[PDB]
């Protein structure tokens, strides 16, 4: 079940996906991300991402609604 | 049918068989519910080959669900109090496709195992509860244990207790229920202690089932015997007048208060 | 290796306490509520 | 009547006979257009199809309720091989099998116009076989009667049993055409 | 035959059609016993009817057929049909049971069971062998009867 | 050949389970005939999609079998009009095995697609193989004189599915598929699975062979061509130079375990220094 | 009569599979069809089959159902074993959830006018990841019956509050113009066997052996990687020693863990040799000349 | 004739069995390499012929029992493999 | 095991839940009021968390 939960939340990552840049990491799920929409928003980070890729000024994908780093 | 059943429990009559097999027969969902469960509460641990033969027969022929899960009662109950004589029945059942069909395997070692403390029956009843492909037979294996340790009434707050913190909702609601069939009466606080959490699980019908089952634990219990009697009570009256409380929460609140003062205060829940 | 792994030991923790709060989960089922009740309407 | 009819028309080299004017190939085209018009206007719903009866049995159309199309499939058929009835009516009754409505009654029609090479036992009992699924084939004993008057006589026969004209077996000597003696058969009645 | 019993005197025996029978051999020899047997003339194919009173019950029933392959193989059993069944309305239809038999059942010391719930109240039965144990153009039964009770 | 590979989709798998479950409910069919849909891709075929037609086929001869074409020509004029990219690419029959009369469906199969192809999908749950076998026809040129005929040549069949596809799938098999299993364990299970494939299709040549000496088949001569080679490929692992390569290349691949193997124990050392300094530091707070 | 909120759709592997092709291969137009089956009672609805209705132009909606692609469709279906009625419809929403909205509401009104019990079924062929599919069956909620104070369903059972609606559906209109009725599926052990042959290797690639020259390589390539991992190895032991524990996480943020990419290059390293050693051994003697 | 071990035909063998000078046993393989016929080399210093494949032919049916027989021992050292892999990893056997 | 199975299926709900704005905070005021402006929406006047 739990690799059944791992592919699962993978449905957060479903496009469209509106594209952010990672500005800096507050602790391990929740981040700043600056939304190309031109708003810095406080928002969590899925657990299945690479944290070595979060490099900073990297462009990430966020949820549309939610712009959770996903 | 109901009726029929209910006042031909263990009785046995052919008669009665037989108009309500007729029943059973006419392949309707709404009548055969009642007819199967009927079935099963006439011929009440008579163990016969006809009424199991027909009626598990009958259960991998029709293509309606509600005359499956009348069946599905009926034929745990016709096996009840057999001890091992039950054992060819209940691997035929836990064997079988249908996911009913191995609800009704659940159901008939919760009967032929009643209070026997059976850790066979246990084992299988645990092992179907972490690994089933049906959400409803692991609900109802963990509901059988309550059948098997009401006469050991301490022992079921420990096997259950980590089921109530499972993953699955269907899990951590039949861990409710096997507390509340278990440690009906008895007030045990080891079990209501498991059960006050609950009340507030996320999933809606895991907290009416503990809801429910904290009422049979402690039905007629004071303050005194149960120092969380007075805490719960308050607890039912706010999920009622809680207006953004989902439905069937409300309904085992309703339920919970309709068993904790049953019978006027003067009933109590014992399986003993 | 699999001796390491063997004398690991995990603390007796409250365990499933880590996750939503009950009371916090309640929040957004309100506040959700008038979500759909107002942007809906 | 809401029947479906399979004409087993025949394409063998002796269809370039001019036995019958102008061509035996020719002649049993008009008999076609006849035979198909007809159970048109007897039933709107029913249905025609076309199968040849080669040296290798080929279904050129399926049941259909059209007809150009029938007559369009027997413009280019051309004479080629010899007859094979003995598996000409198994193909058909096939057909007959998967007809679009199991309503419609079993019917095939035949043109024989060379001898067929088979025992009696053989022809004797794909009578019985179509009599068990109520198959009527109905027959014109065109070209060489000379030779085949017997062997569908056992045909037509066995199938009828004892009671009801299920199946014909009218035979039109040779002479200007063969639909014109279509018309007054009973297959058209 | 544990309470029930064997029902060819409820087989009224004037209400059975026995189609794509044969001349040579008719529906009486596999009723009866007595060595000899019933075989199809036009095709393997075999409809069998079975005619008696409306209160009858099936259980099992015996279709014991010869070795060599003539024995059926593939039958099929339908229940109280309004109005006459022709093959196609037998091989088109849906049959209550349809059981492949194997060489076992067809073996004389060989019995068949039926879905006992699907036949309860049985005006009559209709029988399709539609197949044998090969590619006998004639199909043979050496014998068959219902095993049951009256409802 | 026109075809290097065939690809047949779940969906197809799926289609043809239903086909011959429904019509083999009315009647005893000995196999049931469709037609295959796909698109085409370099040399690989893509069969993605299938509809039914009627067949029939007298079991006595051969010869006698019906095809319903114009139904075949109605029900891809729908299958066009929905998806337009999925083209006629043969047919499909669920018999267990080939039949004689498949070349002369293929030959009726091939005016609507030139290079048909035929794949047999068993219905039958088989235990190793694929369900699908995809044949191709050919004309086989022989070297002893014969007329060259029209014969079935072997495709490599695989089972692929769509991104969608491949989502049903996983949803329909959630519950049995065991993904728990690591990577390590699945290639020895493929390597089991592949001793037990090599058997079946040794037991199947030693079958042949058996039945070819007793008489019951004539000798072929293109399998015993075949089987010569094969015996004659068979490599001698008692040389010298193979077995001291051998243990050469052993040796090499024994030491990159090693060094893994090592690197693994220290690394699981440094995860219980944090187990023991994360208990010790827990305990001393409370 | 009013209809239990403990009714089912029951959908085979066939329909499940037909709609999420269709309705992947049609993003994002809501593409349409017709779902055969039989409404076995007043509980249960099963879909045996579906078939897609073709789109007839532009435009992300849906269209109008084709009468005679329908009628003739259902005709030739009937003649292959599929004498099966239409019991509803389905139609795709390629990523916003699975809800009605207004143009299908209209739609379903069409089916709920000839079959009372009609079921429309929403497939996100987008939002569906492997292992879960979103999906959803809804069916109309008469005005004039919740206008006057009648719930649209009767609740006998727990088994119709199961699922939480979602906050999307909710918003467009659930529980308000249409209702869900639970999706179970109806699966088989011949169906699950068939689809178990998906990306199941061949025999042949079992016993195949890697190319020894590029496994070398790769032998090689990745041992000189864990040749400077090790040394960045060693830096990140002592750096943590003397580093807060509000830093154990997010100075790891950006910075690539040398003893998490060891640790894949140890468990590559070691599946890819022993796997070809293993291979090796049994290729010896299987294959053997004597 | 020989077996796959002992391919390894020598000069005279050659010279002897097609009658001809030990000189031209050399160019009587080149042809038959060239040509297709066989499949090797030739070792001149040690005046050997290491043939390793030749054209299949014509086989009666003895010799296809002999080849029978062959695949029974093939098959059994298959099956012995699959069961001791199978015994040896049953617990991580998928 | 069963936390971190529990806990990934809460994920997928937590994140749909609408992110929060990154706003700076001006002065803060009575009532536990605080003047902030939101980075693209200007100034505003915010309630204060009870943790
Ligand atoms: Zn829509």
């Amino acid at each position: 079940e739990f690799l059944h939960a791992q592919e699962e939340v993978k449905r957060i990552q479903s496009i469209p996906l509106v594209i952010g840049q990672f500005l800096e990491a507050v602790d391990q799920n929740t981040a700043i991300v600056g939304s190309t929409t031109g708003s810095n928003y406080y928002v969590r980070i899925l657990s299945t991402i690479d944290r070595e890729l979060l490099k900073p000024n990297a462009s990430v994908a966020l949820h549309k609604h939610s712009n959770a780093l996903v | 049918s109901l009726g029929l059943g209910l006042a031909a429990m263990g009785t046995a009559r052919q008669d009665v068989y037989d108009l309500l097999k007729t029943n059973l027969y006419q392949d309707d969902a709404v009548t055969g519910e009642a007819a199967g469960l009927a079935l099963g509460l006439v011929m009440l641990g008579s163990k016969n080959a006809q009424a199991i033969e027909d009626m598990v027969g009958y259960a991998q022929e029709t293509q309606h669900e509600k005359i499956l899960r009348g069946l599905a009662v009926g034929i745990a109950l016709v096996m009840y109090g057999r001890m091992e004589e039950a054992d060819a029945l209940i691997e035929s059942l836990c064997r079988d496709k249908d996911p009913i069909l191995r609800r009704s395997g659940m159901y008939t070692v919760a009967m032929a195992y009643c209070g026997s403390g059976n850790n066979k029956a246990i084992r299988r009843l645990l092992h179907v509860a972490v690994s089933d492909v049906n959400d409803d037979v692991r609900r109802a294996a963990v509901e059988s244990l309550g059948f098997i340790l009401f006469r050991t009434p301490e022992q079921c707050p420990s096997v259950v207790s980590l089921l109530s913190e499972s993953y699955n909702p269907h899990v951590r609601y039949g861990a409710a229920m096997a507390l509340g069939i278990c440690c009906a009466g008895t007030g045990n606080k080891e079990a209501i202690n498991l059960l006050e959490p609950m009340t507030n699980d996320p999933v809606n019908y895991v907290r009416q089932g503990a809801l429910i089952a904290s009422a049979l634990i402690m039905i007629q219990q004071t303050e005194i015997t149960c120092p969380k009697v007075n805490q719960f009570r308050q607890l039912y009256s706010k999920v009622i007048n809680d207006k953004h409380d989902d439905v069937m929460a409300k309904f085992g609140a309703i339920l919970a208060q309709g068993i904790l003062d049953a019978g006027g205060h003067n009933v109590t829940i014992s399986l003993q | 290796h699999n001796m390491s792994v063997k004398a690991m030991r995990f603390p007796p923790k409250s365990y499933n306490k880590d996750l939503e709060s009950a009371e916090e989960r309640r929040e957004r089922e309100q506040q959700d509520l008038e979500f759909a009740k107002e942007m809906a309407e | 009547v809401l029947e479906s009819t399979m004409v087993c028309v025949d394409n063998s080299e002796y269809m370039r006979n001019g036995d019958f004017l102008p061509t035996r190939l020719q002649a049993q085209q008009d008999a076609v257009n006849i035979v198909c018009h007809s159970k048109t206007r007897s039933n709107p719903e029913n249905n025609v199809g076309l199968i040849t009866l080669a040296n290798d049995c080929e279904v050129l159309t399926t049941l259909t309720p059209d007809t150009g199309r029938i007559l369009s499939k027997l413009h280019t058929v051309q004479p080629k091989g010899k007859i094979t009835f003995c598996t000409g009516i198994r193909v058909a009754h096939l057909a007959l099998k998967h007809r679009q409505g199991k309503n419609h009654k079993m019917r095939i029609i035949a043109f024989v116009g060379s001898p067929v090479e088979d025992n009696e036992k053989d022809l004797v009992k794909l009578a019985k076989r179509l009599k068990k699924e109520k198959v009527n084939v109905d027959i014109i004993n065109f070209g060489e009667e000379e030779v085949n008057t017997e062997k569908l006589t056992a045909f037509v026969n066995t199938l009828n049993g004892k009671d009801g004209t299920g199946s014909h077996l009218v035979t039109v000597p040779p002479g200007p055409s063969l639909a014109d003696a279509l018309i007054s058969s009973p297959i058209l009645a | 035959p544990k309470g029930y019993m064997d029902l060819m005197p409820f087989i009224n025996k004037a209400g059975c059609e026995c189609l794509n029978e044969s001349d040579e051999h008719g529906f009486d020899n596999c009723l009866r016993k007595d060595t000899t047997f019933l075989e199809s003339d036009c095709d393997e194919q075999l409809l069998i009817t079975v005619a008696f009173n409306q209160p009858v019950k099936l259980y099992s029933m015996k279709f014991q057929g010869p070795d060599n392959g003539q024995g059926p193989k593939y039958v099929k059993i339908f229940i109280n049909l309004p109005r006459s069944m022709d093959f196609e309305e037998a091989e088109r239809s849906e049959p209550t049971q349809a059981l492949e038999l194997t060489e076992d059942d067809i073996k004389e010391d060989g019995i068949v069971p039926l879905r006992y719930v699907k036949f309860q109240n049985v005006n009559s039965v209709t029988i399709f062998v539609q197949s044998n144990q090969g590619e006998e153009e004639t199909t043979r039964i050496s014998y068959f009867t219902f095993i049951g009770t009256p409802v | 050949l026109a075809v290097q590979k065939v690809v047949v989709h779940p969906l197809v798998l799926l289609s043809v389970v239903d086909h011959f479950n429904r019509i083999g409910k009315v009647g005893n069919q000995k196999r049931v005939v469709g037609v295959l849909l796909g698109s085409w891709q370099k040399k690989v075929l893509d069969v993605s999609n299938s509809f039914a037609v009627p067949f029939d086929e007298d079991d006595k001869d051969d010869s006698v079998w019906f095809l319903d074409h114009d139904y075949l020509e109605n029900m891809y004029g729908m299958f066009k009009k929905v998806n337009a990219r999925e083209r006629i690419v043969g047919w499909y029959h669920t018999g267990p095995k080939l039949h004689k009369n498949d070349i002369a469906i293929n030959e009726l199969m091939k005016r609507y697609c030139p290079n048909s192809v035929l794949v047999i999908i068993d219905v039958k749950p088989k235990d190793l193989g694929l369900p699908t076998e995809a044949y191709i026809s050919v004309e086989e040129v022989h070297d002893d004189g014969t007329p060259t005929s029209k014969t079935f040549e072997h495709v490599t069949s695989e089972i692929g599915a769509e991104e969608a596809e491949e989502v049903g799938v996983e949803h329909l098999l959630r519950d049995i598929k065991d993904t728990t299993v690591g990577t390590l364990s699945q290639r020895i299970t493929n390597q089991v699975h592949g001793l037990k494939g090599l058997n079946s299709k040794l037991l199947d040549i030693r079958s042949y062979l058996e039945k070819v000496a007793t008489g019951k088949l004539p000798i072929n001569h293109q399998i015993i061509y075949q089987l010569q080679d094969v015996f004659n490929l068979l490599p001698d692992v008692s040389l010298q130079e193979f077995v001291k390569a051998f243990y050469l290349k052993t040796n090499d691949q024994m030491v990159v375990v090693y060094l893994a193997s090592l690197i693994r124990s220290v690394v699981a050392l440094h995860n219980l220094i944090n187990n023991k300094i994360a208990n010790r530091d827990a305990e001393k707070k409370e | 009569p009013a209809v239990d909120t403990a009714e089912q759709v029951y959908i085979s592997s066939l329909a499940l599979l037909k709609m999420l092709k269709h309705g992947r291969a049609g993003v994002p137009m809501e593409v349409m069809g017709l779902m055969l089956g039989e409404f076995v009672d007043d509980y249960t609805v099963r879909v045996i089959d579906v078939f897609a209705m073709p789109q007839s132009g532009t435009g992300v909606s849906v269209e109008a159902v084709d009468p005679v692609f329908q009628a003739k469709m259902l005709d030739m279906l009937k003649q292959t074993g599929r004498p099966e009625m239409v019991v509803g419809w389905y139609h795709s929403h390629p990523g916003f959830g699975c809800w009605l909205s207004g143009v299908d509401i209209n739609t379903q009104q069409s089916f709920e006018a000839l079959s009372e019990r009609a079921v429309a079924v929403v497939v996100d062929p987008i939002q569906s990841v492997k292992g879960k599919v979103v999906i959803d069956a809804f069916r109309l909620i008469n005005a004039n019956m919740m206008v006057l104070g009648h719930e649209p369903r009767q609740t006998t059972s727990n088994l119709g509050h199961l699922n939480k609606p979602s906050i999307q559906a909710l918003i467009h209109g659930l529980n308000r113009h249409y209702y869900s009725i639970t999706i179970n599926y109806r699966k088989n052990e011949l169906e699950q066997k068939m689809l178990l042959n998906l990306h199941k290797k061949s025999w042949m690639e079992g016993l195949t052996l890697q190319d020894y020259s590029e496994h070398c390589k790769h032998n090689e390539s990745v041992v000189k990687e864990m040749l400077e991992l090790a040394k960045n190895y060693n830096k990140a032991v002592e750096e943590e020693d003397k580093m807060t524990p509000e830093q154990l996480a997010i100075k790891n943020v950006g910075k690539q863990d040398p003893k998490r990419h060891l640790e894949e290059h140890v468990d590559v390293l070691m599946t890819s040799n022993i796997v070809q050693c293993l291979a090796a051994m049994l290729d010896t003697v299987v294959f053997k000349l004597i | 004739t020989r077996p796959a071990n002992h391919r390894q035909l020598t000069f005279e063998e050659i010279a002897k069995s097609a009658k001809i000078t030990v000189n031209e046993v050399e160019l009587l393989v080149m042809k038959a390499l060239s040509v297709g016929l066989v499949k090797g080399s030739i070792d001149e210093v040690d005046k050997r012929v290491h043939m390793t494949w030749v054209q299949p032919r014509v086989l009666d049916l003895q010799q296809i029992k002999g080849m029978k027989d062959r695949l029974e021992f093939w098959c059994t050292d298959v099956k012995s493999m699959e069961m001791l892999v199978e015994h040896q990893a049953h617990d991580i056997l998928t | 095991l069963n936390a971190k199975v529990r806990l990934l299926r809460e994920e997928l709900q937590l994140l749909q839940e609408q992110g929060s704005y990154v706003g700076e905070v001006v002065r803060a005021m009575d009532k536990k009021k605080v003047l902030v402006k939101v980075h693209p929406e200007g100034k505003f006047v915010v309630d204060v968390d009870k943790n």
